[PDB]
């Protein structure tokens, strides 16, 4: 559990992490280790420098996805069309 | 003659008045009435007043033959004086539904009568648009630049209103609809606004089967509608810009003002709220003594 935590975090906290870098906050004591639990976890590391700029994309994307989006956004138009019936109810 | 043309303004009175003339002379069901047209000519806004018929026959097998009493109109502008010495001839209606073929050689004969190049006013007498229901169009001769000859052609010039102060309020005094086309409250805004959104949907709309046409039924390349089209391309809007972006500032200041004054109504309606309580506290010493 204290892994996937810490893995949760790390897309704010940095943007790049040498592949020493990553094995140390997530208590591996092998570098192999890592680039196992990277797969797993989707972790691209890339010349042994991973970019959490791209995970933070997919994970957004996802979020946007989904049936929430008028008032999750909240549309310029949709704001005045509530004030409008309000008046007039 | 007079080039001196750019809009037409209509008075209310001759759009009625042609659309009585039409049927009481019974030139009706897909025969033409058509009639001399009175007012100013000779300044920019052309300014129509009032509208007189003509004694005229449609062959409808042949629009291309048609009766015209040329002596009459003579006759009728003797009279036009005496109801107001500024009518002069300024043209002839056309009572719908459109502009046609025919009405070129019409014009012609209406050239002896007219300082100012003979108008035609599209009065429809069925009410269609989205506007006021009138076209105007002018005959000018010009030049084409695609090859061929010298044409008289129709161009058009928009329609508008002005009035009389006797008139405007006579309009007003026979009418006694609140009118979801024009503005007032808030509710009457609302209609204006879904109208006018979906009036660029249905013109932007007859554009995009227009250009097809030119292609894919053979209409011509008109070079003056497609120049004013690229215009609307080059003042079309952006986006990234900090014009663009301005104009999110704005609305934060705005809707704060309408934040604030909503907060302010609602001052005053919990003071309300409070009188009439002060209104019920009398009224429970009323209901102990009875």
């Amino acid at each position: 559990a204290i892994r996937d935590e810490i893995a949760k975090n790390t897309e704010l906290s940095y943007d790049f992490l040498p592949l020493s870098n990553i094995k140390a906050l997530l208590f591996f004591n092998n570098e192999k280790e890592t680039e196992k639990f990277a797969l797993e976890r989707n972790w691209p590391i890339v010349n042994s420098k991973v970019y959490f700029n791209n995970q933070s994309k997919e994970k957004a994307d996802y979020e946007d996805e989904m049936m929430h989006e008028e008032d999750q956004k909240t549309n310029i138009i949709e704001k005045a069309m509530d004030y409008a019936i309000s008046i007039e109810n | 003659m007079s080039l001196q043309h750019e809009k037409v303004t209509i008075a209310p009175l001759v759009l009625l008045s042609a659309l009585d003339h039409y049927e009481r002379t019974q030139t009706k069901e897909n025969k033409r009435c058509v009639g001399v047209i009175l007012g100013d000519a000779n300044s920019s806004t052309i300014r129509v007043t009032n509208s007189f018929a003509l004694p005229f026959e449609e062959d409808e097998k042949n629009s291309d033959v048609w009766f015209l009493d040329h002596n009459y109109i003579e006759n009728m502008n003797e009279m036009c004086k005496k109801i107001n010495a500024k009518e002069k001839l300024i043209g002839w209606y056309h009572s719908g539904p459109k502009l046609r073929a025919s009405d070129l050689k019409i014009n012609e004969l209406f050239k002896k009568y007219t300082q100012n190049n003979p108008l035609l006013l599209i009065v429809d007498v069925k009410q269609q648009g989205v506007g006021l229901p009138t076209d105007a169009y002018v005959a000018i001769e010009q030049v084409k630049d695609d090859g061929t000859s010298t044409e008289k052609t129709f161009l058009h010039l928009p329609c508008t209103i002005e009035a009389e102060e006797a008139e405007e309020i006579g309009v007003e005094h026979l009418l006694r609809d609140v009118r979801d086309q024009a503005a007032g409250g808030l509710s009457i805004r609302l209609t204006n606004q879904l109208k006018s959104l979906k009036g660029l949907q249905s013109k932007l709309k007859d554009v995009v089967e227009y250009l097809d046409k030119v292609i894919n039924k053979e209409l011509p390349i008109n070079h003056t509608i497609l120049g004013k089209l690229q215009d609307v391309f080059n003042l079309l809007p952006n986006l990234g810009t900090p014009d663009d972006d301005e104009i999110d500032v704005e609305n934060h200041d705005r809707i704060n003002i309408s934040n604030n004054l909503q907060k302010a109504l609602t001052v005053k309606t919990n003071d309300e709220l409070m009188v009439i309580y002060i209104s019920n506290l009398v009224r429970s010493i009323i209901a102990f003594d009875d």
